[PDB]
């Protein structure tokens, strides 16, 4: 038993899947080398007759912001939240003899992402 | 004849061949004056030479 | 049926997967031609509502100690892997709705020393 | 019904799969255009409270001598030696939910290679 | 089900796999632009107590001839031979699960192969 | 169910696969920046105690013609595809014990003109 829920642009999504990750260099020695980037989110979600997703993706000149709140079992665990994000890319499939017969995959690059306390920042040269 | 702002082997070099001499390093000994060399070989493509 | 426990920042995590190697470079007639390098420990656990292994990663950049514990028999501890000053150059979060394990974190560790059993492995940083 | 038995280190371990090869080069038409090359031996054992093929690797400059058993009735059939080698991977593997318990994967480097009544020698500068 | 069994250096083995191909090369409009290469010969076999491939390979540099038969019913159906030939490829791997664990995998690099009616011919000047 | 017949060098044939494509280049705005290039026919047959396909390969100077009929079922005509001036340009022979898998035979013809129902394609050969 398990639940994720994605509020976005003023609507609710059940979401399949989510990710994120971040990275570093090393040098051959172990020490490191640079400093951490990524933080990109990626997600998974069933599409049902509402193609509001893909009309913020078109508004290419606005940021935005959303939240994914995490439940377990039979209340919220973790919630993810960004802010200032665009949308950069955007998949939808539908495959009638297999299951999932429509689903929207999606990228998110934010300015800010908070998961529980932690938080990770770039720096936006405006 | 005139050593003009140059090295012995730059001097040398242009002076013999000037005069049609061959000049060269053959490997163990530096020769002065044709060799009069004889020796053959047989090469043959896709024998011997990978490209031609 | 086996168990392993991570002892990392004062808690206790429970592990899934665990994976090290070493290499050293070869000369193109088998003789080795190097020292050994590597020493990189992969590990994959549970996740649940605290946030500390990305605390480490993010909001500080300082070195630590970390261990992990193998058990068998459902007591009687197996081996141990000990890591001394060491930073955290990966990180992963994924959730699934449907299929096994709901919520799972993945993070690779670089150190300089690495312990195990009788065997220790030293990387000379100059400093 | 067959087992496998690698004595190295003066000990004994169960070999789980075994394997070695040898190449050569050739040109756009067949013919051979270079000299065998190769030889090393890849293992796969289980891991038990023992940390000894660590501990020859560690040691960096001093090489050894193995030999692996194959039986196929019960008595022996055929067997592997090498001289003069030094291990040059190394990986431990412990996975819980699957059936890979605890496993030791290592490559061998030598410089004699004897199975039967063949064998292949590399001319190891002296 | 089918009997394959092979015929090299005075002794038979059993045949698990085969292969062999052929190849042109073909312009940007879809014309040939050169001739028929390849003709290489790739087997499984499975090993026993004789190492007689791998001292083919090792102790000799002499080229070989050897002969594959293909039987459907029990009859024979087809016959692969090759002349002038030269082992080039060699792998010997064990694993201890089932399915034939003891194996030898070689390719032979040949000038002249046969098949049936059919002939591939390669110009090696000497 | 379906069925394949593949008449070549005076022989019928049973076939397994067979496949044909076409495509074309594209800026990156999305505007085709070129024609179309690439029939090529993929076919997959077995192999009965003979030799024809292989015979008609080795002798590299020969240009050929052929016919494949698809059969919806059972006795009516669907397709036709045809080919002419054309080469064998690949060859495979797979012969499997321990998999359960009969002597096949995979080959791909390069044509210079190919037709199928009301379309057709060519290219140009120069004479």
């Amino acid at each position: 038993a398990f639940r994720a829920t994605l509020s976005f642009a003023g609507k609710e999504f059940d979401v399949l899947d989510c990710t994120y990750s971040l990275k570093r260099d090393v040098d051959s020695k172990g020490r490191p080398s640079s400093n951490i980037y990524g933080g990109q989110i990626r997600l998974h979600v069933e599409s049902t007759d509402d193609t509001s997703i893909l009309e913020n993706m078109t508004n290419q000149f606005k940021p935005h912001s959303g939240s994914i709140v995490f439940k377990k079992g039979d209340a919220k665990m973790k919630e993810l939240t960004w802010e200032n994000g665009y949308i950069t890319e955007f998949t939808e499939n539908i495959d009638i003899v297999g299951s999932q017969p429509m689903t929207i995959t999606f990228v998110v690059s934010a300015q800010v992402i908070k998961i529980g306390g932690a938080q990770f920042e770039q720096n936006w040269p405006k | 004849v005139a050593r003009y702002k140059e090295t012995s082997y730059g001097f040398l070099s242009r002076l013999l061949r000037s005069y049609g001499e061959w000049f060269y390093y053959n490997g163990e000994t530096l020769q002065i004056g044709d060799p009069e060399i004889d020796t053959e070989s047989r090469a043959g493509y896709d024998v011997d030479l990978t490209g031609v």
